[PDB]
């Protein structure tokens, strides 16, 4: 009992203007994500517990 | 001696007068802005004595002043400023109620659209649940009653029909007219349907 | 007429740079990855 | 149920998107990340990357 | 300027006794949806900002430490440990 | 308030002389230093049995004392020149190397 | 749009008071005065520290129960 | 849903009532209003160094044309005085300890 | 540096010392490698220029100094026995938790976070909500638990203190074993003639203070 | 960058539209306060 529509993109053909706009937006998002991911990886890799012995347990 | 009282009276009077002078434009902008997030364009474009004016109105309606130092005209102006602050606070409360109704309508519309999005692979239900239909019916009845209550103000009624009714039209277009759909859309599909060309 | 527009732009850019430096530690890296791939002195 | 419809290999969402995402997303991290990383790494090695083998590390029983 | 006659008329003349009953379920759903968007992203950012200074600088959160020196008690087969309170400092750089 | 506090206070001249003597010792008595480090590397010689490494420690200490002595006239002159250059510093690599070759 | 990164200050945040410019001279004076008290204590503490061991700085430790802290040989 | 939809609706009503009570309770409401006003004052009237110079220069106060320069000079003087005080304190501590090392 | 794996301990007269030596020789190589990596990183940072080094060092190199100190402490003490940790609980409880969150001795899953997430799933199946929302809620408590667990740097200081206490206790215990045969003769007579469980070190402090207090002088 | 990120969230994430602009303005203020606090703490 609901109205179903099309994706308007899975049926549309790729366009040069759409491709350019998507490339620009993706480049900006990729820059931001690269910076954020570098910071996150620096945080995660440095927040690891030290190496243990062969069979040390607490 | 009465330095504290003098300073309090002077500051309160100055703030009340400043907020009352700059209140008509603020109220007009509040009417201009849509109901959803009615404080829009203030925190973004220009907060021209909106938050300061609300705080000052609340203080004035919740505090007292000493008219002994103020003259007759000063006391009249302070009382007028307090009355203007009270009227602005009432308008703000009415706008908050309208914003709450519009936000409920928008939440209902977003719930309807959420199960129809192409990215909604978590749950895709063709027929709406009875809870959603009953909530929509109650909201339609409330919208009809509120619009009827706005008969005394044609401009306010038109603004309400334009703002709140847009979400109603969006929800109606998102639901097929089968089964109990006419039972749900009996209230809306009398005059307000044709306003959105439906 | 924004007073000290150059000062405002410089402050914003410097704030962005300082936030990036402090939050990511880009200037203070760890060379322990290349430590095994190094020639020891002495 | 969800009878999806999509002209595969001819759409904005598909093989063109897969081919276009890597070349454009990896722009700043590839035009600015590598040079900055190389400069920062080589800044420490003003004389060389050799590590002073402190704590002996050359003495064996 | 502008012609704000309609807005001015609406602002000047407003119904002071107009209200609508609130949908508690819808209001609570909206509040929970706002919180969930607030909770995840906002707390993640707040922890990342707050825990970065505390993790990149452990000497700041630990002002004092204890140092123990043990001596034997062979007859009673015990260890007597003397203690001293020192300041947590960057030892050996 | 994060840097370690100083325990034994030495003047600037004393520190420069000690640094020069330590460079000379590391360039001369490196074998003694390695022997001392190896003898003081195991748990026993480190904490349990300190009397074992006593001979190697004494050898290293005697070597350090002889190095810091700079009894030779050339060594003394080179040390004085290097100390003068270091005090002028409040560069000098050539003077340090000349002192080392002595 | 497609390019929104600008170095100009925010038009909403570039406001000015009715008594003149933004309250900055007083704020800067308060910040500087607070810094003197703040970055006068760390300077005093860092530069006036001495490390001394005299065989009396050690004190017999006690457990959280207050009794003398002693560990059995075989635990 | 089911008979548990009554439980869901009751929980929603209880949450709404709790939110309304916490919001509309006189003391906490006055405190929240004051806090909102203070936050508006802090954020909207932040001590930015750049601001709108809308008035003509003949009416512009010299305090605004010198505010940036005054703030920069104060910051630079504070930094220089802090560095000089740190250096002087280090030297004085070294001298006092050398005197007391005797 | 390259200590041989074979220890020359008797292993028939001082078993505790022999085991300590074996543990120290076992973990010496990996600890030395990690310490060398940390030292090389520190040297490279010191070789840095301006904001990239030699200006914020070692002030900004705080996580590396503590890591190096912890690595050195772990190199000094071969293996930490679980029995000795509980003794350190007499001074500081949760020492085992701090060591586990610091020494990576085992796997640390968000147990309480998993329980909280499953708790939200119970409400998710009572007040019918999307399974994606239920999974998000289950991850959120688990994510909070993981965030609150990892990054505990003060726990590293607590573990350093525990390791120092354990090293001191082991050093004292090893000394007891060496002189056990020599002190065996005195121990029996001392126990026979002195009914006292407290250490003689504090007992001597009592006698000295009593003599300084009430004596004919 | 904050306004652009908010627009991106409101464009792609439909669930991000459930939060009103008043919360977003509180979110932006909270983000600014956190950024200032982090900048101070890194230097303090």
């Amino acid at each position: 009992r609901t109205k179903l529509y099309n994706a308007a993109y899975f049926l549309l053909n790729n366009n040069e203007s759409f491709g350019h706009s998507f490339g620009i937006r993706l480049k900006i998002v990729g820059l931001n994500t690269w910076i954020v991911g570098y910071a996150v990886s620096r945080y995660y890799f440095s927040s690891l517990r030290v190496k243990a012995a062969q069979d040390e347990r607490f | 001696m009465s330095l504290v009282s003098l300073f309090k009276n002077t500051f309160l009077k100055s703030r009340v007068i400043g907020l009352s002078f700059q209140a008509q434009r603020v109220m007009a902008q509040m009417a201009k802005t849509d109901f959803e997030n009615p404080d829009e364009h203030f925190l973004l474009n220009d907060a021209m004595k909106y938050n300061e004016l609300v705080f000052y109105g609340r203080l004035a309606e919740n505090w007292s002043i000493n008219p002994e130092l103020f003259g007759k005209a000063e006391l009249a102006k302070y009382n007028e400023a307090k009355q203007t602050l009270i009227d602005f606070n009432q308008y703000h409360a009415l706008v908050q109620n309208l914003h709450e109704f519009y936000w409920e309508l928008k939440t209902i519309y977003l719930e309807l659209s959420r199960g129809v999005a192409t990215s909604n692979f978590h749950n895709k239900r063709e027929v709406t649940h009875s809870i959603i239909e009953s909530d929509i019916k109650n909201s339609i009845h409330k919208y009809i009653q509120l619009i009827d209550d706005l008969k005394d103000y044609p401009e306010w009624q038109h603004k309400v029909r334009e703002e709140i009714g847009y979400y109603a039209h969006m929800i109606y277009t998102s639901v097929n007219h089968d089964g109990n759909f006419p039972e749900i859309f009996k209230e809306f599909n009398k005059v307000d349907s044709l306003y959105y060309f439906k | 007429p924004i007073r000290n527009i150059q000062f405002a732009r410089y402050h914003y850019l410097a704030a962005v740079t300082v936030f990036t430096y402090f939050a990511t530690r880009c200037c203070l890296l760890d060379y322990k990855k290349y430590y095994p791939l190094a020639s020891v002195k002495k | 149920m969800r009878r999806i419809f999509w002209n595969f290999k001819t759409a904005f969402v598909g093989l063109p998107m897969f081919s276009l995402a890597p070349k454009n997303i990896l722009v700043y991290p590839i035009v600015v990340g590598v040079p900055l990383y190389t400069f920062i790494v080589l800044q420490n090695s003003v004389r060389g990357f050799a590590y002073f083998d402190e704590y002996d590390s050359d003495v064996k029983e | 300027m502008l012609d704000d006659t309609k807005y001015i008329q609406m602002a000047q003349k407003f119904p002071r006794n107009v209200s609508v009953q609130l949908n508690k379920k819808l209001f609570v759903t909206r509040t929970w949806f706002r919180n969930y968007y607030f909770v995840g992203v906002f707390g993640i950012f707040a922890y990342f900002i707050y825990n970065q200074p505390k993790i990149f600088a452990p000497f700041s959160g630990y002002p004092t430490t204890v140092a123990y020196k043990a001596q034997p008690d062979f007859l009673n087969d015990q260890v007597i440990f003397y203690s001293q309170q020192r300041q947590n400092t960057l030892k050996n750089f | 308030s994060i840097l370690p506090p100083l325990q034994y206070t030495y003047s600037n001249e004393e520190s420069l002389e000690l640094l020069i003597h330590s460079i000379k010792g590391n360039k001369d008595c490196n074998s003694e230093r390695k022997a001392f480090n190896l003898c003081r590397s195991t748990v026993l010689g480190k904490h349990v049995e300190p009397e074992k490494c006593l001979d190697k420690a004494l050898v290293f200490v005697n070597c350090f004392q002889k190095v810091r002595r700079d009894e030779s006239a050339a060594c003394q002159s080179a040390f004085n020149s290097t100390l003068e250059c270091g005090k002028k510093y409040s560069s000098c690599q050539s003077q340090l190397d000349a002192y080392l070759n002595c | 749009a497609r390019l929104w990164w600008t170095l100009d200050p925010s038009k909403y945040y570039l406001k000015q008071i009715s008594s003149g410019g933004r309250n900055e001279i007083l704020f800067t004076v308060l910040g500087v005065t607070a810094a003197y008290w703040y970055f006068g204590n760390k300077r005093c503490e860092h530069y006036w520290r001495r490390q001394i061991d005299n065989c009396q700085s050690w004190s017999r430790a006690q457990n959280i129960n207050g009794n003398n802290l002693t560990v059995k040989q075989y635990f | 849903n089911h008979s548990c939809q009554k439980v869901f609706e009751g929980f929603v009503s209880a949450l709404y009532d709790t939110s309304y009570f916490f919001r509309n309770f006189g003391p906490f409401k006055a405190t929240i209003h004051y806090a909102t006003y203070a936050n508006y004052l802090a954020q909207n009237w932040a001590p930015r160094v750049s601001y709108i110079e809308t008035s003509t220069p003949a009416y512009t106060l010299a305090k605004n044309k010198y505010a940036v320069y005054i703030v920069y000079g104060l910051i630079g003087g504070a930094l220089i005085h802090n560095y000089m005080l740190d250096n002087k304190a280090a030297q004085k501590s070294q001298q006092y300890y050398l005197k007391h090392r005797d | 540096v390259r200590l041989n794996l074979k220890s020359n301990v008797d292993q028939n007269e001082y078993p505790f010392l022999a085991k300590w030596d074996k543990d120290m020789r076992q973990n010496y190589e990996e600890y030395q490698n990690r310490i060398d990596a940390t030292t090389y990183h520190l040297q490279r940072s010191q070789r840095g220029i301006a904001v990239f080094g030699e200006w914020m060092y070692p002030r900004y190199f705080q996580k590396d100094i503590l890591e190096l100190e912890v690595l050195r402490r772990k190199q000094q003490l071969g293996k930490i026995y679980p029995e000795e940790v509980s003794s350190y609980t007499q001074i500081n409880p949760d020492i085992a938790n701090d060591l586990n969150l610091t020494f990576n001795a085992k796997l640390l899953w968000p147990v309480r976070g998993m329980t909280v997430g499953a708790g939200f799933f119970a409400f998710a199946h009572l007040f019918n909500l999307p399974y994606s929302f239920r999974l998000g809620l289950f991850v959120l408590p688990t994510a909070v638990e993981l965030a609150f667990t990892w990054g505990n740097k003060t726990s590293q200081f607590k573990s350093i203190e525990f390791m120092d206490y354990l090293l001191q206790y082991r050093v004292s215990k090893a000394l007891l074993e060496k002189n056990a045969k020599h002190f065996a003769e005195k121990k029996a007579a001392y126990q026979k003639e002195i009914n006292s469980s407290q250490s003689v070190q504090d007992l001597y402090n009592q006698l000295i203070t009593l003599v300084s207090e009430q004596a004919p002088s | 960058m904050f306004k652009e990120l908010i627009h991106i969230f409101r464009t792609y994430f439909i669930t991000f539209r459930y939060l009103k602009k008043s919360n977003i303005n509180f979110l932006k203020n909270l983000s600014y306060t956190l950024i200032a606090y982090y900048l101070i703490i890194n230097f303090m």
